[PDB]
DNA sequence: CAAGTACTTACGCCTGGTCATT
RNA sequence: AAAGACCAGGC
DNA sequence: TGAAAGTACTTGAGTAG
């Protein structure tokens, strides 16, 4: 029906609004915290010819280190993602001078698109995101372990500690969903804590190639 | 072949043949597996009450302090608060490792596995140095305290000053380090196994002689040691796996192995949420939100008419409700087709996955359009009939709806996530699949709750469907677990995988066997299969592929 | 060595081919030549051509013999010169009361709406063939010569033979209807009715045949380059004996069963050196049975002990390791086949009634059994129970039909098959009338004074007293394990024994019944013994 | 429901629509031949194959030795006790375990479940 | 009769089976108690069971009580022969 | 996949080639809307009409109050079917459904309450 | 490495200990002077193993760091397992 | 970018005899 | 005598 | 009669003035 999209949509920002989150992004405890009745009297109910026109969903979140880069979490209403609605996002994200975004896809992008998508890879990092991938939050799985996104200062010194070449450490593919959820570009280590039954604790570190 | 040549390296890190870290410390704390032995934690599962009684040290008491203490001690311990802080110190200590303890071990299993038995070496320590338990001890409870913490930093896995060899250090000996504040308390030490001074000492030094025996010895080839323990057992598992059927053996350790995407049984366990998990009710309504139910799951049978006018209602009894439809401004006026396609709806299974007609007209409407009537007899009826016809006033429309009826049959999704053959649903038995809970008394608890085992494997669309719970609907298929949740996700499934088909019949293999195959697997990022795809596939050199499957090949490639 | 039971249909169901249900018939001209020119008849899965399939799953085809791809069936009949769909179903489906069936041939039919003449059936089978002719009339003459010749040569390959193989083509996809139905089970892989053993007899015989083939070859290639000169010929000059001679000598030897220029191609372990350990080791060795399927397969079925070797095969007896199951030991009473041509038979058969495919209507195949001999469907009959009484009859007094001769009377599927083939597994058993033995006292006392009176197992068959019965036909026999404690009336189990054991130890093998007492052992330490036995010393 | 064969041809009649009159005529592709039809059912699809299994089986079963018999329950044309019994033998036999009954004695062949 | 509900998740067929496989290993495990507990302190079965050193108790139960029920392909004796599984019985036989 | 999208191209390819305002005094709230496609206001008025005499029934089975608030109680259930339905088929359903209903409370004896 | 930061194992390992008493067997067996004083043992594998015991084995043992860096280690350092 | 095909691999060791080709 | 194939067998 | 699965390859193929 039309409660099952407005369920839907509700799910998608609050899995959008953890993601923002685990970044490092300024998100307040009510967004990250927020009931379905809520959302529904703030942003109208029903979806179809309604308040809630998958547009006014958008988000736009600051990093903490630094308030100027930004991020802005589109929401296009097409189910199939073409070159004009992307132009127009970059257009409105280049206005505001902000440099990261995410398109969260209805069903998927025209090839174009996606060309498109990785054309402008320097200037403005655009990445995609199916709407059924983020109707769950991977990380709160049990099987998924905690990653952490480690600096570059951090990496220098783990290669240091342990006299490492960057290719020895194991990898990580940057299409993998928790790097997908982290946004890890190539080159990147990602601090993986997992619990063990015979020592308690291993953290080991993956190299997103 | 996989393993070969994996092996301990002089910094205790397990490497390839290209310097590659498998595990940062053999087995993920460093120590070889012939030393270790089970252990009982003895804090993961008491009560909260329980573990005050038992660890807290009551300095208050002045009574029992003298029944488990000399005279002296116990003076020395009432009046000086710096052994009361430390005292303190050390139950506050307790209590976080025991919450650690808690979080790494759900499901309050105890059994572990650990270097050095420290309940034998207690026992050796008191029957050596003669302990008389019905006599008070002579041991200050700081000096435990004191020694703990002597042995916790004399015992080193990872070494160096530096914070972040300071951390693996304190993560490779964490559980050894909670065992032995939990077995060498002052409370403990004072009033179960009463050591003496001697004696404790002693303790202290085979704990850490045996420690420093267990731990892992560069040089030793545990990656062809790990491939031989996993392969011993597997002689003797039946190829054979025989209600649910989940392949079990040789075979599941071949689809394990060889991340086969077309397993035999791909299945998915699936937990509920909220009243669903409670309830019998709704645990049926969200399997029927889940099982796919095509219409020839719910059709009695198909028939194409020749009605060539409505008002006409060649089938006899049919004709009442029809005049009801057909008495409106409908497009009747019009050259309304005349084939018409009768399907007759089960009431059996009508009834068993809470279907009505009208949702099986909402969903004709969606699949087809506005452009294909379909009346329907509102149910409250002796037969469930659904009447369609082509309407839109040269392909025949007697062979275009023997089409369309195929298509409805086959593809009409009903209800229900696609590929999803049968969902099943029962309240499990054993411990692993039941929801563990922590009370508020601090203890252990498994609450019965209805659980769902699925054929076919979505774990996509599962995982998204309202009350189902994301954190522990796993599936089987290792294949879609690094697809839907990742590669450490799949390292950690296939972990699980590995073990079921082990200990299925009870046989034990170390984990750290288990942990370097399924880390040689998902360590260069993608799940390498171990088969000629995958270990020539490596960036090993041309003689160690040529040695496994392709030879020629691999040579020419060279 | 085994090998499937030739002129037979057997609709099988593959596990995820393209075809769902395929009935196969092995087709050999009573063993007069060629090894075998198989026909398959299949039904296309489910999934459709694009735009003609939209049902359960339909679209009978036909593979023949020395076609490169498949036939659809209803092309196949009308080249045989029924063109009537009506005909063509007659021959399929033998009572038009029964619409499932229709609805389950019709799509067939509706595939070959467009051929509707016998050359051009002919024609789109010629085309279709390892080399398509140049020009219509060649492939007329190759589509008739391989309808004729290599499809189905079995039920006739004289000219006019073409309505006998419609029938039989019928036959079988009315065969593979039923299966798809499901109102008859698919054939038992193992089922040991379904296998003949080719004992010395048969297999120097398909090796004499190449070796007189070759022998009339090189004969003839001396006298036709002889003969370009025009002076003479001399066959004794001619004839090389060494083809014949050490042809014969190789394949005994080595045992790799053809040409010798042919090894690797050929069958192997057949003609195996005779151990001479132990006695038992000689005997087990000369009464053995050789699964022809290779021993790396990791299927479970073939290797096991299936059902229908109660008598036939040793349970016990077979060699551990790769090759275990697929060789096997004869039973101790087991008797193989050694042929009889089926002519007194059909001749029997011609003058006690019985009606020939030829003069009936379709529509009177309906209600009447359909007698097979050897195979080949030679008719109809009305009153099917006095036919099995009568042959019976004569089995029993050994007159017309021999006692190695297997009559089976399928009732739930009103057929009735007679083997005279060489090669069927049979076993002699006891027969029962109302309740009680045949074999009364007088045979006893005969058999105790065998001796100066001349009174011997044939007598004793030759009396009515015992049978042969073969694997298939046991399932149409109720057997009584012993007649003291079975036959005799109590709270009663069955009243209807047809035959009765002699003893039931001759289910073990030879080297198995030197086991004392094995009924008490775990069967795995019996198959240990039957190895360790022909290893034993003495 | 079944197929209807055309008079001069005898192939197959695939069903129509005759417009000028608007009724259901079975119409032959062969040849030019038309029928009127009396069913006005082109095609039924019954996938719940609720058939009853006592139009297949035949009566000569028996006399097949092997099927069991019991004189438990008589026929009720005949009053013949002896009554050969046995199961569905067939599909749908994986959910379906009901016993079938073929009366004995020759000419009667009665057949039933119960 | 048709008194048997199909049980949830199996056909009436697959019920029934597990029915027949209940009772008999019921049967098969009450009669190996019955034998265990009625072994003589002196046995020497009892003596290589309790040792561990060779045997297990379904061992004695097989020499003592019944050798239990054969499977093949993780189900009963299948019906090799034509709804038979020899010759002896009669047809559609399911009996133990 | 490839079946889903071939289909559905067939379907539209073979149906393809086969393709006013409230007078005075209409008892419906929102009556000049088109939520429900194909569905003609006189549609509306002659569902409203059934809905009508169902009630004219009920009053005369239970003893309603009066006409003039049937006609509000008859545009405030048109409405609620209207707001519950989507498609022309389905509203008709859908009252269909409730005149059962109706019907149903009536035979009962009981007022037809909310 | 050097000799001053030498991260490794103060124990001798397993293969260490028979490498190490294998190679001072053959130098014995080759008429190499033997470091401690011998109660007439004439086994080269005996006189390895008491010299080990007592700590006078005249080898040094590279271990190579997966760096490739190495540190040599006495074998009158590392501390016997046995 | 799917549908089609072909290729490579399928326990370890051990014992004897036989035969054809050299 | 040699390596190639096959066969049977032992664990 | 009664081998079979992953990875190749191997083809044809595929919106405005
Ligand atoms: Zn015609
Ligand atoms: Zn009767």
């Amino acid at each position: 029906d039309d409660e099952e999209e407005t369920y839907r949509l509700w799910k998608i920002r609050k899995t959008i609004m953890q993601l923002c989150h685990d970044r490092g992004y300024l998100v307040t405890q009510d967004e990250l915290d927020q009931t379905l009745e809520e959302f529904k009297a703030q942003f109208g109910d029903k979806p179809s010819e309604g308040r809630p026109r998958r547009t006014d969903l958008t988000v736009l979140v600051a990093h903490n280190d630094d308030p100027t880069d930004q991020m802005f979490v589109f929401f296009p209403e097409e189910p199939k993602v073409g070159i004009k609605t992307i132009k127009v996002y970059c257009q409105r994200m280049q206005e505001e001078n902000i440099t990261r975004a995410l398109i969260v896809v209805q069903q998927g992008m025209t090839p174009s698109a996606k060309q498109s998508l990785v054309d402008m890879a320097p200037k403005y990092i655009l990445e995609q995101f199916l709407q059924q991938e983020l109707l769950i939050n991977i990380t709160e799985h049990e099987l998924v372990p905690e990653h952490v996104v480690m600096t570059k200062e951090e990496v220098t010194e783990l290669l240091a500690r342990y006299k490492l070449r960057e290719n020895q450490l194991p990898r990580i593919q940057a299409g993998d969903p928790v790097a997908r959820y982290f946004g890890i570009k190539r080159g990147q280590v990602v601090k993986i804590i997992r619990p063990s039954e015979t020592a308690g604790r291993y953290i080991t570190y993956r190299l997103v190639q | 072949k996989s393993m070969e040549s994996v092996m301990v390296k002089y910094d205790a890190t397990v490497r390839n043949s290209i310097n590659q870290v498998v595990q940062l410390r053999y087995g993920e704390d460093g120590l070889a597996g012939e030393s270790v032995e089970f252990q009982n934690l003895a804090t993961l599962k008491p009560s909260n009450k329980a573990f005050e009684k038992k660890f807290r040290f009551d300095y208050t008491n002045e009574r029992a302090l003298r029944r488990t203490l000399q005279e002296d001690l116990v003076k020395d311990v009432l009046s000086n608060a710096h052994i009361q802080n430390e005292l303190e110190r050390e139950f506050e200590r307790m209590r976080e490792d025991r919450e650690v303890l808690r979080v790494i071990f759900p499901t309050g299993d105890s059994k572990v596995v650990l270097p050095c038995n420290l309940l034998r070496m207690i026992w050796n320590a008191q029957k050596i140095f003669h302990i008389n338990p019905r006599l008070p001890s002579d041991l200050h409870p700081i000096k435990v305290v004191e020694g703990v913490k002597e042995l916790s930093k004399k015992l080193v896995i990872v070494n160096g000053d530096d914070p972040l060899s300071r951390q693996a250090q304190e993560n490779a000996t964490l559980l050894f380090n909670i065992h032995l504040r939990s077995t060498l308390c002052s409370r403990r030490m004072a009033e179960e196994f009463r050591l003496s001074g001697e004696a404790f000492d002693w303790l202290l030094g085979e704990i850490e002689s045996k420690f420093n025996q267990a731990i892992a010895h560069p040089g030793e080839m545990v990656g062809a040691l790990a491939a031989q323990s996993l392969g011993e057992p597997a002689t003797q598992m039946t190829l054979n796996t025989f209600a649910k059927n989940v392949t079990l053996g040789v075979p599941r350790l071949k689809e394990l192995i060889n991340i086969s995407k077309k397993p035999k049984t791909p299945s998915l366990t699936v937990f509920l949420l909220g009243q669903s998990a409670r309830d019998a009710e709704r645990a049926k309504d969200i399997l029927c939100r889940l099982e796919h139910t095509t219409l020839r799951k719910v059709t009695a049978n198909t028939a194409i008419y020749y009605d060539p006018n409505p008002q006409s209602t060649v089938v006899a009894e049919d004709q009442e409700w029809v005049n009801v439809y057909y008495e409106m401004p409908d497009f009747d006026v019009a050259r309304i087709s005349p084939w018409l396609l009768r399907v007759e709806l089960d009431r059996k299974h009508m009834t068993d996955r809470k279907l009505t007609m009208e949702q099986i007209a909402e969903k004709i409407n969606a699949g087809f359009g506005d452009d294909l009537n379909c009346i329907f007899n509102d149910d409250n009826a002796e037969k469930l009939v659904l009447r369609i016809r082509i309407m839109n006033s040269k392909m025949d429309d007697d062979v275009f709806l023997r089409c369309i009826e195929s298509n409805m049959l086959t593809d009409m999704t009903l209800q229900g996530i696609e590929q999803i053959s049968k969902v099943y649903m029962h309240l499990p038995q054993t411990d692993n699949k039941k929801k563990i809970i922590i009370t508020e008394d601090g203890e252990f608890k498994a609450l019965q709750e209805w659980i769902l085992e699925t054929d076919g494997v979505s774990l996509m669309r599962v995982l998204s469907e309202k009350d189902v719970d994301p954190v522990r609907t796993t599936s089987n298929d290792i294949v879609e677990i690094f697809t839907v949740l990742g590669i450490e996700a799949v390292r950690k499934a296939l972990e699980r995988e590995l073990y079921h088909v082990i200990s299925f019949d009870g046989s034990y293999v170390n984990y750290r066997h288990l942990a370097l195959l399924c880390d040689t697997m998902t360590c260069r990022g993608h799940l390498m299969a171990i088969t000629r795809h995958g270990v020539n596939r490596q960036d090993t050199g041309p003689l160690m592929k040529c040695s496994f499957e392709e030879t020629v090949d691999v040579l020419m490639e060279a | 060595q085994e090998k499937m039971a030739t002129n037979t249909v057997y609709v099988f169901a593959k596990k995820d081919s393209k075809y769902a249900y395929t009935g196969e018939c092995r087709s050999c001209l009573e063993n007069s030549s060629r090894p075998t020119s198989t026909i398959w008849v299949s039904m296309l899965a489910r999934g459709g051509q694009g735009a003609k399939k939209s049902a359960i799953g339909q679209r009978i085809v036909a593979t023949l013999p020395y076609i490169k791809q498949e036939v659809p069936i209803i092309i196949v009949f009308r080249a045989l010169g029924f063109v009537s769909d009506r005909d063509i179903l007659e021959h399929i489906i033998y009572d038009f009361e029964d619409p499932e069936m229709m609805e389950m041939v019709k799509p067939s039919l509706d595939e070959a709406f467009v051929i509707q003449e016998q050359n051009v059936a002919l024609n789109f089978i010629g085309s279709r063939g390892a080399k398509p002719g140049v020009t219509k009339e060649k492939r007329i003459k190759y589509a008739k010569e391989v309808l004729q010749k290599e499809m189905l040569p079995h039920v006739g390959v004289s000219d006019f033979c073409e309505t006998k193989k419609a029938y039989f083509l019928g036959y079988m996809v009315h065969r593979l209807l039923l299966a798809a139905l499901g109102r008859r089970e698919l054939d038992d892989r193992d089922h040991y009715g379904n296998k003949r053993l080719d004992l010395a007899g048969p297999l120097l015989a398909f090796l004499f045949r190449g070796m007189f083939k070759n022998l009339l070859k090189e004969v003839r290639i001396y006298a036709q380059k002889f003969i370009d000169r025009g002076k003479d010929f001399n066959l004794e000059l001619a004839i090389k004996t060494r083809i014949i001679s050490d042809g014969l000598k190789y394949s005994l030897a080595t045992g790799n069963w053809g040409d010798q220029k042919k090894a690797h191609q050929a069958r192997a372990g057949v003609s195996q050196v005779l151990n001479r350990l132990t006695f038992a080791s000689t005997l087990s060795h000369l009464r053995r049975l050789n699964s022809p399927i290779g021993r790396d397969g990791k299927l479970a079925k073939p290797r096991q002990l299936h059902n229908t070797l109660w008598g036939m095969v040793c349970p016990a007896e077979t060699p551990e390791g790769h090759a275990v199951g697929l060789v096997k030991n004869l039973a101790l009473m087991a008797y193989i086949s050694v042929g009889s041509q089926p002519s007194p038979i059909l001749e029997f058969l011609e003058e006690w009634s019985m009606e020939n495919l030829e003069e009936i209507s379709p529509a009177a195949i309906a209600d009447a059994t359909k007698i097979f001999v050897n195979g080949c469907w030679v008719g109809i009959h009305k009153d099917p129970e006095q036919l099995m009484n009568t042959l019976r009859k004569l089995r029993r007094q050994m007159d017309i039909i021999v006692s190695e001769v297997s009559m089976i009377r399928d009732i739930r599927e009103r057929e009735i098959r007679i083997y005279t083939d060489a090669g069927r597994i049979c076993r002699p058993l006891l027969i029962v009338e109302k309740q009680k033995l045949l074999l009364k006292k007088r045979h006893i006392d005969q058999l105790k004074e065998r001796e100066y009176n001349n009174y011997s197992w044939q007598d004793l068959v030759a009396s009515g007293v015992v049978e042969y019965i073969d694997t298939l036909e046991e399932e149409t026999v109720m057997l009584a394990m012993t007649p003291d404690d079975l036959q005799e009336k109590e709270v009663a189990y069955c009243s209807t024994y047809t035959h009765c054991e002699i003893h039931p130890s001759m289910i073990l093998g030879v080297c198995a019944s030197i086991i004392p007492f094995p009924d008490h052992n775990q069967s795995p330490r019996n198959t240990y013994q039957s190895a360790m036995g022909k290893q034993a010393m003495g | 429901v079944g197929i209807r064969f055309c008079q001069e041809c005898n192939n197959m009649l695939y069903p129509k629509e005759d417009k000028e009159n608007r009724i259901l005529l079975y119409a032959c592709r062969n040849c030019d031949y038309q029928q009127e039809a009396d069913n006005s059912c082109i095609y039924v699809n019954k996938i719940t194959h609720e058939v009853d299994e006592l139009t297949q089986i035949i009566a000569d079963v028996s006399q097949d030795p092997t099927l069991p018999r019991t004189e438990d329950h008589p026929c009720q044309k005949c009053g013949h006790k002896e009554a050969v019994f046995f199961q569905s033998h067939s599909a749908r036999a994986e959910d379906a375990m009901r016993l079938y009954y073929v009366c004995t004695a020759p000419h009667c062949g009665h057949r039933w479940t119960e | 009769n048709n008194e048997l509900e199909p049980t949830p998740g199996n056909t009436l067929r697959q019920t029934f089976e597990n029915q027949v496989n209940r009772i008999l290993n019921d049967a098969r495990d009450k009669t190996g108690s019955s034998a265990q507990k009625s072994l003589s302190e002196y046995n020497n079965f009892k003596s290589m069971v309790v040792s561990g050193a060779k045997g297990s108790k379904i061992n004695i139960s097989q020499v003592i009580a019944v050798v239990g029920q054969q499977n093949v392909e993780g189900k009963r004796i299948p019906f090799g022969f034509k709804h038979r599984t020899l010759p002896h019985f009669i047809k559609d036989d399911y009996g133990p | 996949e490839a079946h889903k999208r071939e289909w559905n191209l067939f379907y539209q390819k073979q149906m393809q080639l086969r393709k006013v305002p409230p007078d005075e005094n209409c008892p419906l709230k929102e009556a000049s809307s088109r939520r429900i496609p194909r569905l003609t206001v006189k549609a509306r008025e002659h569902c409203l009409r059934l809905l009508e005499e169902a009630l004219s029934s009920n009053r005369q089975s239970t003893r309603t109050a009066d006409e003039a608030d049937l006609r509000a109680k008859a545009v405030e259930l048109e409405h609620e079917t209207f707001r519950n339905a989507k498609v022309a088929n389905l509203y008709k359903a859908s009252v269909l459904k409730k005149v059962a209903d109706i019907h149903r409370a009536s035979k009962d004896g009981q007022p037809y309450d909310m | 490495q050097a000799n001053q930061k030498r991260i490794t194992t103060p124990y001798m390992t397993k293969y260490e200990r028979a490498r190490v008493l294998g190679t001072r067997a053959l130098q014995i067996a080759m008429c190499a002077p033997v470091m401690v004083e011998l109660e007439g043992e004439t086994d080269p594998l005996l006189i390895a193993m008491k010299e080990l015991k007592a700590r006078k084995i005249p080898i040094i043992i590279r271990r190579y760091l997966p760096d490739g860096s190495y540190e040599d280690w006495g074998v009158d350092e590392l501390i016997i397992t046995d």
